[PDB]
């Protein structure tokens, strides 16, 4: 199957540079024009660039023309996006996409890589347990910057009944959120519950066991 | 550039309803090669968009038959014949006929379902957070509808205000409900000066307010 995986996203100071990569597999990379599309937090989609499969034919919207440069290494089936003189407005998730022979633009998308242009330093979250018919338990993920943070339960084995709330900004300028799950009260004491928190920007990985 | 304007900006419909979204370009969008590269995308929270329709009316591989597109010139329409719970998302039109390629602003589609009262849970601060000098008390409102809800905190029967924040999940893809979290933040000192903590919930589905609490 077609796979697109972006990487390189991070927290960068205004004016600095960042280089994004998109590794592909499952199709003949050298036969397709490739694209980059981005999405600012809470905003819509915006086409960022395109590049021919060969011949290096490119184009960008005026918002990034002169600052962003798309490139590719057909021998490695990888697409790149060099972003220079980054601005706060460039903040968002950057997607790599491929169209189809017959006329579509973004038929296949990668998962996206987050880019945050900020003057502030990255900060990892603190994680606390939310101690528990059916019972509710969870984890409080507090004081981190920037988004995103991912929370799984029992390493992905527990998904039903899980609710990870959208992060909310606190007065400190830092995000906080809670992730909860409802399970049978009869399971309390027989099954272990662990929330796996991953904050990629700060490479913070926390595993918190939640007990009654 | 070519402005793509979608109508409406958002809407709600019941499962089984026929939904129609429109997109109008500020200029004609017929590519020099004669094709009209108008596409519709679907995006659910946290995930990459998914192509549904391209070249105005062609359904992408794997896309359910309930989705379709049409139009010409500067007016196009996207239609879901029979809405299903999993269709909750933001839909976008896109034009690739003239550079710069542009997207519509997006149309948020929610599902209208029967009222459902929330299940309420309250969580006291963890022992490890307390030794940090702060206490977070959490109140969870699980699986309710509509989105509107009222949460009020009470410490030793005293009404709290200004020391809480709330968050609401995206509408569930299976049961079309919402969940809400309210977090009361106090200092270790304050928290340890009181015994009874409780959150009072008011909602359309509840005949009377529900209160959950605990004794420190
Ligand atoms: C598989 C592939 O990459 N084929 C390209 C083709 O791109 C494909 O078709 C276009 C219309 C678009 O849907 C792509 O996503 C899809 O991969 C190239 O077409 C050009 O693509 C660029 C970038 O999107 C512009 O859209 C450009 O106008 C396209 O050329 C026009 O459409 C072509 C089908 C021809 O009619 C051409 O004369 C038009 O100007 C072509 C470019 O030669 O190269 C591969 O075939």
């Amino acid at each position: 199957e077609v796979q697109l995986v972006e990487s390189g996203g991070g927290v960068v100071q205004p004016g600095r540079s960042l280089r994004l990569s998109c590794s592909t597999s499952g199709f003949t990379f050298s036969d397709y024009y490739m694209y980059w599309v981005r999405q600012a937090p809470g905003k819509g989609l915006e086409w960022v660039a395109y590049m021919s499969n060969v011949g290096a034919i490119t184009d960008y919207p005026d918002t990034v023309k002169g600052r962003f440069t798309i490139s590719r290494d057909n021998s490695k089936n990888t697409l790149f996006l060099q972003m220079d003189s980054l601005r706060p407005e460039d903040t968002g998730v950057y997607f790599c996409a491929r169209g189809t022979r017959d006329g579509s633009w973004f038929a296949y998308w990668g998962q996206g890589t987050p880019v945050t242009v900020s003057s502030a330093s990255t900060k990892g979250p603190s994680v606390f347990p939310l101690a528990p018919g059916t019972a509710a338990l969870g984890c409080l993920v507090k004081d981190y910057f920037p988004q995103p943070v991912t929370v799984s339960w029992n390493s992905g084995a527990l998904t039903s009944g899980v609710h990870t709330f959208p992060a909310v900004l606190q007065s400190s300028g830092l995000y906080s959120l809670s992730s909860v799950v409802t399970v049978p009260s009869s399971s309390l004491g027989t099954q272990t519950y662990i929330c796996n928190v991953n904050h990629k920007p700060s490479n913070t990985k926390v595993d918190k066991k939640v007990e009654p | 550039d070519i402005q793509m304007t979608q109508s409406p900006s958002s809407l709600s419909a019941s499962v089984g309803d026929r939904v129609t979204i429109t997109c109008r370009s500020s200029q004609r969008i017929v590519h020099s090669n004669g094709n009209t590269y108008l596409e519709w995308y679907q995006q659910t929270p946290g995930k990459a968009p998914k192509l549904l329709i391209y070249k105005v009316s062609n359904r992408f591989s794997g896309v359910p038959s309930r989705f379709s597109g049409s139009g010409s010139g500067t007016d196009f329409t996207f239609t879901i014949s029979s809405l299903q719970p999993e269709d909750i998302a933001t839909y976008y039109c896109f034009q690739g006929s003239h550079v710069p390629f542009t997207f519509g602003q997006g149309t948020k589609l929610q599902i209208t379902r029967t009222v459902a009262a929330p299940s309420v849970f309250i969580f006291p601060p963890s022992d490890e957070q307390l030794k940090s000098g702060t206490a977070s008390v959490v109140c969870l409102l699980n699986n309710f509808y509509p989105r509107e809800a009222k949460v009020q905190w009470k410490v030793d029967n005293a009404l709290q205000s200004g020391n809480s924040q709330e968050s609401v999940t995206e509408q569930d893809s299976k049961d079309s409900t919402y969940s809400l979290s309210s977090t009361l933040t106090l200092s270790k000192a304050d928290y340890e000066k009181h015994k009874v903590y409780a959150c009072e919930v008011t909602h359309q589905g509840l005949s009377s307010p529900v209160t959950k609490s605990f004794n420190r």
